[PDB]
């Protein structure tokens, strides 16, 4: 026996850093009754079986760390050091801050008289770490409070991401899940560096090249991932919508696209309106002095009933697929080679691999993350998804848009709608022309093809059983009225990230959460957001050490003698001291159980945020004040047991129950029991649900996400479904649009890797996407139409992606078109002339608040670095090792010199452009000589800018 | 006996290995800073028992040949450490019959520090500037004994790092190599017969390390 582990418990975990879900296993001193004696990985587990990269690897070391926050502390306006308060007094006197902002700032009607119910002086920042019961909760007690500033990591990622899959696809999630790569015959890594940020995802993209696989890196830099790929095609930043306009070419060119996947499942055979037109950049509808589009001119030609007309010929010029051949004849390899910086031997080699894969019999995935994804962002992922459907990869087992999501629950955190302009499940938060709950619901639109599914014709069940979930004593109609509105007047982005710290410094806000997230680190241009931080009176800081956030008054160039604002510090346990789901980029809803008790006197988050609440609650019983009804009425009762938040009660009312005896889709439901699938939610107030995602997550039959069972059919072992290992959404669909693998017979496309297929009257292997007999109904069963989208007349740049030049400074010439800049949309001051990006390496996490405490991450990436190459070395007199000072408009900062070739500089117009790359893993609070963030260097001018901002890089003697 | 196969064509410089072996023994971490590498510890010292050393290569057209060399004790069939050892006092370095593993005791206070390191072909014994006891990779014989991996070989994703018996690591590595030369043609494995860590080099294995091979 083991003597470290022998007398120790062991349980269960799933890791606290990215989104590959990797399973722990812990060991707990005393069985169960002190601290964690060891961390490491779950052999049992189908995605890591027992590998964990050096974070994971670590957690040992952050948990069991005498560094870590053990009570409240408290800073009193312009004190010069932190006061330890008990929990009673922090919640009490932080309870005391919300009412006191609520009641004096409370706006029932906005100035056109209508209902809004909100407060506009509170902010709320994070957190994709935090677990999916605590999100859900959190994203509730905010808006029972009437906040709509509610943000937190998903932003930079999802403004992207998701309008460009939920475009394409119906929606805006990663289409298939990590052990699936290996079941690809060509895997195109493109705006990611997975080696180093998915380092698990590594053993499945290796696991593909066994089995025949070409793995494709794309990147202006040379990595850890570069190292490890067949083909390392360099690329400039920002000329990814040329790259990919190129291989759009490429495919239709030489017919290598699936021609009957194409004619059926997407909607190439649908006729666009006569009104659709693109010229010298500009798509018609044009609004020259706004600078934007009238996209009813896009919009398709309707048939009688109202449904878009169909050529299934292809013949008609107006069919989508003819208008895409045409704008995308400009992509020739000569223009796209100049502007990439990629030979044209390279470009036709990547093009030629890839585009195989619109074989019938092989499949091709793309694999972004973060990347460089400004104002076109929307637009790249648009045309990776445009590939995807050409080649028919979407749908099947090795295919596939991989968005990559970033933290262990971001994805979990954006379904429990911790973004200003979504509740749980992607239902929109009210604005303030949705007086009722009719008319929120009549916004949905309806198809007249009886083919098409447009599964959100549903919505209504959702949103009322959401708000029978929250308020289950009152008819939903009246409980509409208790949740905050955004203005119908107002740009969306003016509720985001970037506006919030825009606001934040115009003193417009009088309280900040910083929960789970480092601001003063993580935010772009850190001095202007340190500075913006002191014009608030209060701030609440949830985290498990203190921080620059926390510390933003002590920080440096800073005088706490004259910084007014009042800061609480809760320091919150680690994931392995507390129960609960993590949702994986996959969607797999991932149990995790406790093994140590929390740590000295921190708490769960679901205990801090329901305990505060009960505060506020208790003053507004009290006192009364601005209309307590939300506030007084919200249902917390169900989230509580013995005394405490209980991740597996609110589990239960997220995933949800029938109020009453029911009869759904002709079967008799019993009062009380669980909802068994969202299919079986309704509209009338009959169940209740947090979040209809989650309904099938926690059924009669038990915990689904606790399942820790690794049987497998044959079909399903072959592409690695593991469906009896936890659950995702929606239902247990582990490969989204797989409807669209099998022809109308039924029969997959590749039998070898078969996702569904019809044997003896049922689909056979993953849960299908849409129920219906094959060839019955179209794939796409989330969009409106029921097809992929090819034309997306829904973006704001327009139905197809176009280059627009996203690195302003050193680009004057567009050789697509007259138009440089997006149309719809920087000083580049000659003192900074090289190109600052920043990025991640493998052995530290986000702002570096976790990792720089945790002593063997450090010791492998103690400090700061800036990345030149050789030429930019030369130039400017620096030396492997040098210390070197990095300034921008925005600041300056000094880090250690890193020369190497794995940086080349761009050659752009007939002039040599250097890169500069830095590491934004640093802070002034620790570690010592470990330097500070490289948000410091970062412009504000809703996402910043964190891949491309100007800098000056000089050697410092 | 047991074996080591490191498939070096498949390391992603994760350094999950690194802090792996630190994780389980609950080595303390060495003061660093960078000197213009990612390469941490920059050496094996007397509480680094594992560190991943990087090397660039200049390559033709674009990119490098980025060399990792997760650099461990090789756990010799015939012990160079233990023949220099047993010239001072008999029982310091002791080789396990059931698992292979060389293994330094505490006796390794008495010895020459200094000139059973060098007697190491591969330069992989450190001395204590204190107790004077010599430390290394242990082959996790703790774990090996009770039908467990080594941290560093559970640790590894990409499937770089394989422990097992003699016979069936190098039936691996025999195979390993003939799939890795289709991709790296100069593929080779290291001192296949001398060590019980055999590492596959994608090429040069000097390039890798000085030390790589005896
Ligand atoms: N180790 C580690 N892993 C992490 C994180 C972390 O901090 N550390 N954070 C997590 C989070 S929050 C996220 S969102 C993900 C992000 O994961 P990634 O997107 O992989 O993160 P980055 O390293 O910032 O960017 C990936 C690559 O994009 C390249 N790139 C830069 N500009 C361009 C461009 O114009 N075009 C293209 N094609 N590539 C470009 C960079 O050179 C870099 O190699 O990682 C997650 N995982
Ligand atoms: N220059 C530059 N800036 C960037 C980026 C970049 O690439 N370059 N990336 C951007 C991106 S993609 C993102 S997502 C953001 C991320 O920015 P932030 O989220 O602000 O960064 P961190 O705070 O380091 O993220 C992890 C935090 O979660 C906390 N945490 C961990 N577990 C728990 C828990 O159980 N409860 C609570 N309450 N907190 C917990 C950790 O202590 C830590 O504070 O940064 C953005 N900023
Ligand atoms: S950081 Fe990501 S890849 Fe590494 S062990 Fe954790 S979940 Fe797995
Ligand atoms: S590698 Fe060196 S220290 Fe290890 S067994 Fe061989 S001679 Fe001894
Ligand atoms: S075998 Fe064990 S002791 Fe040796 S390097 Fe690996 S983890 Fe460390
Ligand atoms: S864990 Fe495996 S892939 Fe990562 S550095 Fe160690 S040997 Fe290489
Ligand atoms: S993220
Ligand atoms: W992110």
């Amino acid at each position: 026996e083991l003597q470290k582990l022998q007398w120790a418990k062991q349980t269960t975990s799933i890791c606290c850093y990215c989104a590959v879900g990797c399973g722990l296993i812990v060991h707990t001193a005393k069985d169960g009754q002190g601290r964690a004696v060891n961390v490491e990985g779950d052999p049992d587990h189908p995605i890591n079986e027992g590998s964990l990269c050096p974070k994971g690897a670590s957690i040992f070391q952050l948990g069991e760390n005498d560094q870590r926050g053990t009570q409240p502390l408290y800073r009193a306006p312009f004190s010069d050091t932190w006061k330890p308060v008990t929990w009673d007094f922090a919640l009490t006197e932080i309870a005391k801050r919300i009412k006191k902002t609520r009641d004096a700032s409370f706006t029932e009607k906005n100035a056109a008289g209508d209902l809004v119910n909100r407060t506009e002086a509170i902010a709320s920042f994070g957190s994709a770490a935090m677990d999916n019961e605590e999100c859900w909760a959190y994203g509730n007690i905010l808006r029972s409070l009437g906040l709509v500033y509610i943000e937190h990591q998903a932003r930079i990622x999802h403004s992207p991401t998701v309008p460009a899959l939920a475009e394409s696809f119906g929606r805006g999630a990663m289409t298939n899940h990590w052990n699936d790569l290996a079941n690809s015959d060509c895997i195109l890594i493109m705006g990611s560096n997975a080696a180093e940020n998915h380092p698990i995802a590594f053993k499945w993209v290796l696991r593909a090249k066994d089995k025949g696989a070409t793995l494709i890196h794309v990147d202006p830099r040379f990595t850890r991932t570069s190292a490890r790929c067949d083909v390392y095609a360099p690329i400039r930043s920002g000329a990814d919508i040329p790259f990919l306009g190129g291989l759009i070419k490429y495919i239709l060119d030489n017919k290598l696209y699936f021609t009957d996947y194409v004619r059926e499942y997407t909607n190439a055979s649908l006729i666009v309106g006569e009104k659709f037109s693109f010229k010298d950049g500009l798509f018609s509808g044009y609004d020259a002095a706004n600078k934007k589009y009238d996209k009813s001119m896009w919009a398709f030609e309707l048939d009688a009933n109202g449904v878009p007309k169909r050529d299934p010929a292809l013949k008609h010029p107006r069919c989508v697929i003819n208008l895409l051949k045409k704008h995308y004849e400009r992509y020739n390899l000569d223009k796209v080679a100049a502007i990439t910086g990629t030979s044209k031997e390279q470009l036709q080699q990547v093009y030629k691999a890839y585009a195989a894969t619109g074989k019938p019999d092989k499949a091709g995935t793309i694999m972004y993350a973060m990347g460089w994804t400004h104002s076109v962002g929307v637009q790249n992922i648009r045309a990776m998804a445009m590939i995807q459907l050409l080649l028919g990869n979407i749908g099947v087992a090795g295919g596939g848009v991989n968005a990559l999501r970033g933290e262990s629950n971001v994805q979990g955190s954006t379904d429990q709608g911790l973004l200003a302009h979504i509740w749980p499940g992607y239902n929109p938060v009210p604005n303030s022309k949705a007086a009722t709950l009719e008319l929120y619901n009549a916004a949905t639109p309806q198809s007249k093809d009886p083919m098409s599914v447009n599964w959100w014709q549903n919505r209504p069940k959702y949103v009322a059983s959401y708000l029978k979930a929250l308020y289950p004593d009152e008819e939903p109609a009246a409980a509409y009225d208790y949740l905050p509105r955004i203005d119908a007047g107002r740009k969306l982005t003016d509720y985001f990230w970037l506006n919030i710290f825009e606001k934040m410094d115009k003193g417009e806000f009088k309280g900040l959460f910083a929960w789970g997230m480092n601001p003063a680190c993580g935010g772009a241009n850190a001095n202007k957001n340190r500075k913006a931080m002191g014009k608030l009176e209060w701030l609440v800081n949830v985290n498990l050490f203190e921080n620059e956030t926390s510390s933003f008054w002590k920080g440096p160039g800073m005088n706490p003698a004259e910084i007014g604002t009042e800061v609480f510090f809760l320091p919150c346990c680690v994931s392995i001291e507390k129960e609960g789901s993590v949702a994986n980029s996959g969607r797999w809803m991932q149990w995790r159980y406790r093994g140590p008790k929390p740590y000295a006197e921190t708490k769960p988050d679901g205990d801090i945020m329901l305990d505060m609440f009960k505060k506020v609650r208790e003053l507004y019983a009290k006192e009364g004040g601005a209309y307590p009804a939300p506030i007084a009425k919200l249902n917390i009762a169900d989230w509580e047991e013995h005394n405490e938040f209980s991740p597996t009660k609110v589990a239960k009312l997220m995933n949800g129950y029938f109020l009453k005896d029911t009869e759904v889709g002709g079967k008799q439901f019993k009062k009380g029991q669980q909802v068994p699938s969202f299919a079986f939610l309704t509209a009338d107030g009959s169940t209740c649900s947090g979040n209809w995602l989650h309904a099938g997550s926690f059924t009669d039959a038990g915990n689904l996400m606790a399942r820790r069972d690794k049987t497998q059919t044959p079909e399903q072992a072959r592409i690695g479904l593991f469906p009896n290992w936890s659950f995702c959404w929606p239902v247990n669909r582990r490969i989204l649009y797989n409807r669209a693998s099998v022809d109308k017979t039924g029969k997959p496309w590749n039998p070898a890797k078969a996702v569904i297929e019809w044997k003896d009257g049922k689909w056979v292997g993953d849960v299908v996407d849409g129920g219906g007999d094959p060839g019955t109904k179209h794939p796409f069963i989330m969009q409106t139409h029921g097809f992929g989208a090819l034309y997306g007349p829904g973006r704001e740049e327009g139905p197809f992606p176009e280059h627009y030049e996203p690195l302003e400074c050193p680009v004057s010439k567009n050789p697509f078109s007259k138009q440089l800049h997006n149309p719809v949309a920087a000083v580049c001051d000659p003192r900074y002339p090289f190109i600052g990006t920043t990025y991640r390496v493998t052995e530290h996490w986000q702002t570096g608040l976790m990792t720089r405490r945790c002593a063997w991450l450090v010791e492998a990436e103690p400090q700061i670095f800036c990345e030149i190459s050789k030429e930019l070395a030369k130039l400017r007199g620096i030396g492997n090792g040098d210390t070197v000072k990095v300034s921008s408009l925005r600041g300056a900062l000094e880090a250690v010199a890193i020369v190497t070739e794995r940086i080349r500089p761009f050659k752009i117009e007939g002039v040599d452009v250097h890169m500069v790359g830095l590491p934004w893993h640093y802070g002034w609070m620790v570690p010592k000589n470990g330097g500070d963030t490289a948000n410091l260097l970062t412009p504000s001018a809703g996402i910043p800018e964190t891949k491309a901002f100007m800098v000056d890089v000089r050697k410092v003697w | 006996g047991k074996m080591f196969f490191v498939d070096l064509s498949r390391c992603t410089a994760c350094r999950g290995c690194q802090i792996a072996c630190k994780q389980w023994k609950n080595l303390p971490a060495e003061e660093t800073r960078n000197t213009g590498s990612h390469q941490n510890p920059p050496d094996l010292s007397y509480v680094t028992l594992k560190t991943v050393r990087f090397t660039e290569k200049s390559r033709k057209g674009p990119g490098i040949d980025w060399l990792f060399f997760p650099e461990q004790c090789r756990h010799c069939v015939e012990p160079p450490c233990k023949g220099q050892a047993d010239v001072d006092l008999e029982g310091a370095v002791v080789k396990d019959e059931t698992t292979g593993a060389v293994l330094f005791t505490e006796l390794t206070a008495k010895v020459d520090g200094e000139s059973v390191r060098s007697a190491c072909p591969y330069d992989i014994p450190r001395i204590d500037p204190v107790t004077k006891r010599l430390s290394k990779c242990d082959m996790c014989n703790d774990r090996v004994q009770n039908g467990l991996l080594p941290a560093c070989v559970k640790t590894c994703p990409t499937g770089t790092m394989n422990f097992g018996d003699e016979q069936e690591m190098l039936a691996l590595a025999e195979k390993r190599l003939a799939e890795v030369k289709k991709t790296y043609p100069g593929a080779v494995l290291g001192d296949p017969n001398d060590v019980r860590v055999v590492y596959l080099f994608t090429r040069d294995p000097k390039d890798f390390y000085e030390h790589a091979v005896a």
